[PDB]
């Protein structure tokens, strides 16, 4: 004696019932160990990879994307780059971080963002790296940027440098389509000596921490 | 320091701080080996790094076929296995400046250069001990789309070290075998690519050397073979 | 928390992968080789991946236009043969696996084992079939899965559509890969140039 | 005793909150993005409160009229893309939720989670979507809970009318109100003058 | 061995049985302690709210 | 007797018989802080309530968005969050009479003073600490109907107090944060109103007084803020 209830006998695409196997005596091949094995796709967003900073139009088809131009022949009062710290757009949108995160909805937790400076041995420059709060406003000199948090990097004694953006939003999560801003200042000019390139790249990374999160996956054309 | 195997010797101070693929050892098959002989450095010739480059890349265990006990082994035996040790040195001044990704992609099925259905040609896949230098049946040149339609960066996903010319002149990658089968034939499909980017070209000015050397070194390590022939 | 990244969350959500349609009036039935390369957005997550490894759930929407239509649904499993013809000796064969499904009934639904001789299938495969300058390189060489086969059981001026969803099942993945950064052309083939 | 005035018993009674029609012959299919707002006797009982958070379990009875029709049911989550086509990507989407449903079988059922980034929707919300003198005040801002869409599967003048019944579950209520003295004008506004 | 008895298939508006949930692997936003929860109408009833004693038309 | 927060210093005998929102004491938010220097009671403007008043409103925190320290942390943080003691005074003689309810509403989603689907306009929500005196994106008038559609006389669900001036010339409200995220856009959203509206009219014979000052003291409890900036 049963009733049949008002679900009975749907395709509820997200079901998980049990089915029959199609091939009872069948034994599938045995699962041997391969090296590299994912469970979960958080251990992926804690991978360093490069960030796009370098969006122009001659830029976009090439290996030049990823680099930032450091040089003695500049206006020292601009901004060397800036980062927007959200994943959602450009330059994060494209990195494995930001690509990931496209597939969900939601996201919550730290970014790592990394440094590392590719000039000669001999040559040497401070750098001032700043974050600035969501909601503040993108530092117009070098001076408001320092009145931030921000760190002074010597790239003579230092080749590499990270800062951590931790999570601040009144929710839990925010959408995947602000979290502040990354802005980069010189504050000395670039020094060398003699016989040595009077210009140098910088390459930035962006990686998860440990507590990363992504919520409510979709699927959607951002990929044709 | 010294390192030596077989009767093959190599100097680096680096090679404590190589990066272990996966975190997993190359090892010896379980139960669900020639030893030395094959398991020496192979040093290939030397690349020439230019402000001009566009990056190489070399397959395994192609890379190897004609390389001493282990390139016969290859030939002489139907099926294969093997990790390998990769050493990759890039002699420079403190006046010179660039950046290498070096990094190994397991199963790196290569694109095409052209817009049809069509195939990478044999030839182009398997270029030996020479690899690509990067510029119908031939592979991309877009080392930006890892010659196989994906970001390069996005390339660090895969094991890899920078070689950055002011901080460090070496990279060391140690692959264990990897493939969903135990053992596979060593001459129709490679497990790993070797692939070496700049990513910051290199600069010099006038005076200075302008092409500098990359060294790669291979060693087979746990090789295995079944199937022997005469 | 964080199970909605699980790789079985990732992987295994319920997708319509192929989409058979045939008229009758030989003829009368339709086949598809079974790959998750038909639809880009399903192989860009699996191709996130070298190599994986899953059980699959196949259940058959269908509908059909002009008493009760019925259907036979087979899966031919990795190196059996595929129907010729809407009678051939294969639709009769306890090899196969065959689900008879009759109009407004439930929708029919399977688990395939992982078929495969290989202890996973290859997302990438970087080598051939043979020695050869037309020899097959990449993923088609790997990876038969099998043939899902469609006919009506029914007499006789009729147009019928299956949508194949899939869901996979118990899904290990490995060696984890850049996502696809441009528009796939072909399937199995990692070419990208309009 | 009293069990009947707990919120459970008062909010969690089965109620048409919409009513989705539309016609065959783009076209074939609709959508509603799903709110409490539509219906003044369902909205006035949970205005009674400031911020409720309840799963939500969705019935669709449907009556249609010129073999049997097959319809698909689809969920799509609150900032996931909503079908413009009958036949676009996003019916096939593995992320969003499908009953697909045959005529004369029994109603489709699926429950909701909560979906909201936000602990509990907002009944009423004394803020803005932004600084601007356009930009949306109240209860709109907050609260997207999805949207249900239907498209006819099968091929060909037919008129279909579904009713959607929803269920509230497991319900949780804070800050009492008073309750709404004058007509509701509009959806998610307070407005009350004629 | 089953009989599906006459209430088989019903949709009674007003029953309490189980239904499958459209979004497995979806935890939903954790539930904060907001101020103020009710949990039965009677402690709003309880409440002193003014009576419109006074009702005239002007 | 005397009540002291940060620098500030208010009079009053009545503090102990305050009304705390649903029971819930405010608190800074658990596991699952400027203090004294933020937390001060800010004393508006005193209304003027006269036998002509229909009431008055303020929302919270934009009330207190010019007010020293706390007004500047809703500015240079992205997120805030608070609770409120609100003291209402209301000094009068023994000849005076008249009863005010003293209400926070939360989430006070005012309706239009017009027929459409037109929202409120920011500009009429956010009216600092002036407030709102009652009388086309403009605020109802109809303290009636609570300017929301909903009757006066069902007023008291919401945590209040009466001002009956015979009685009692003050009112002392707690309020919680309430919110369902943990922390909000200070400049935004709203989380309370405080609302004061005569039930009986001010009535007084002539050589009295016709004005009797409402004075509203408001400190912020338990103040957060997230995001900060220079």
């Amino acid at each position: 004696p049963v009733m049949l209830t008002p679900g009975s006998g749907q395709f509820l695409t997200t079901d998980d019932t049990q089915s029959p196997s199609a091939f009872p005596y069948f034994h599938p091949t045995k699962e041997i160990f391969i090296p590299g094995q994912v469970r979960n796709l958080i251990e992926m967003c804690q991978v360093d990879t490069l960030i796009p900073v370098n969006n122009t139009q001659e830029n976009v088809r090439s290996v030049n994307m990823y680099t930032v131009d450091l040089r003695t022949q500049v206006d020292l009062a601009k901004e060397v780059f800036s980062i927007p710290v959200d994943i959602a757009s450009q330059p994060l949108a494209t990195t494995l971080i930001g690509e990931l995160a496209s597939y969900y909805t939601h996201w919550t937790g730290s970014l790592r963002f990394s440094f590392m400076f590719c000039g000669s041995a001999s040559s040497t420059l401070k750098l001032l790296i700043a974050y600035t709060p969501p909601g503040v406003g993108k530092p117009k000199s070098r001076r408001e940027a320092m009145l931030g948090t921000h760190l002074v990097w010597d790239v003579g004694l230092q080749s590499t440098a990270s800062l951590v953006v931790p999570w601040v939003s009144a929710s839990h999560f925010r959408f995947t389509t602000s979290a502040g801003y990354i802005t980069c200042w010189y504050q000395t000019n670039f020094v060398v000596p003699d016989s040595t390139p009077d210009n140098a790249k910088m390459v930035c990374m962006v990686s998860a921490c440990k507590d990363f999160c992504l919520r409510l996956a979709r699927d959607t054309n951002l990929h044709t | 320091i010294q390192i030596t195997r077989g009767d093959s010797t190599i100097t680096s101070q680096d090679t404590a701080n190589a990066v272990v693929a996966y975190g997993v050892w190359p090892s010896y098959l379980t139960p669900d080996q020639p030893d030395t002989s094959s398991n020496r450095f192979y040093t290939l010739d030397s690349r020439s790094w230019t402000s001009a480059s566009s990056g190489w890349w070399w397959k395994l265990p192609d890379a190897l076929k004609n390389m001493g006990i282990f390139g016969e082994n290859m030939f002489y035996h139907f099926l294969g296995r093997s990790g390998y040790t990769i050493h990759v040195q890039c002699n420079s001044s403190k006046f010179h400046q660039g950046l290498l990704i070096v990094a190994a992609i397991p199963e790196h099925q290569l694109a095409s250069a052209t817009s049809g259905n069509v195939s990478v040609g044999y030839n182009h896949t398997h270029p030996g001990e020479q690899g690509r230098e990067v510029v119908n049946k031939r592979p991309s040149d877009d080392s930006w789309l890892n010659f196989d339609g994906t970001l390069l960066g996005n390339l660090p996903i895969y094991p890899h070290q920078y070689i950055n010319l002011r901080t460090n002149n070496s990279a060391t990658l140690i692959l264990p075998y990897v493939n969903a089968v135990p053992m596979d034939s060593m001459l129709r499909h490679n497990n790993w690519s070797l692939v070496i980017i700049p990513i910051c070209p290199l600069q010099v000015q006038p005076g200075g050397t302008q092409s500098i050397p990359i060294t790669v070194s291979i060693s087979p390590m746990f090789s295995e073979f079944s199937g022997p022939r005469s | 928390t964080r199970d909605e990244t699980s790789i079985e969350s990732f992987l295994g959500r319920s997708g319509c992968i192929a989409m058979i349609e045939f008229n009758t009036s030989g003829k009368g039935f339709k086949t598809w080789k079974v790959s998750l390369q038909e639809m880009a957005q399903i192989r860009r997550k699996y191709e996130l991946f070298t190599y994986t490894r899953f059980d699959s759930e196949i259940t058959i929407v269908t509908a059909a236009a002009a008493g009760h239509i019925v259907l036979q649904f087979m899966y031919v499993p990795p190196g059996a043969p595929v129907p010729e013809k809407r009678d051939d000796y294969t639709w009769q064969s306890g090899t196969n696996a065959s689900v008879f499904w009759q109009e407004g009934q439930p929708y029919p639904r399977f688990t395939i084992p992982f078929m495969s001789i290989a202890s996973a299938y290859y997302m990438f495969y970087d080598g051939y079939d043979g020695d050869s300058a037309a020899s097959k390189y990449g993923s088609v060489v790997t990876n038969d899965m099998g043939t899902i086969c469609v006919r009506i059981v029914t007499s006789n001026d009729s147009n019928i559509v299956c949508r194949i969803y899939h869901k996979a099942k118990h899904i290990k993945a490995w060696c984890p890969r850049p996502p696809r950064a441009v528009a796939y052309q072909h399937t199995h083939s990692t070419n990208y140039i309009p």
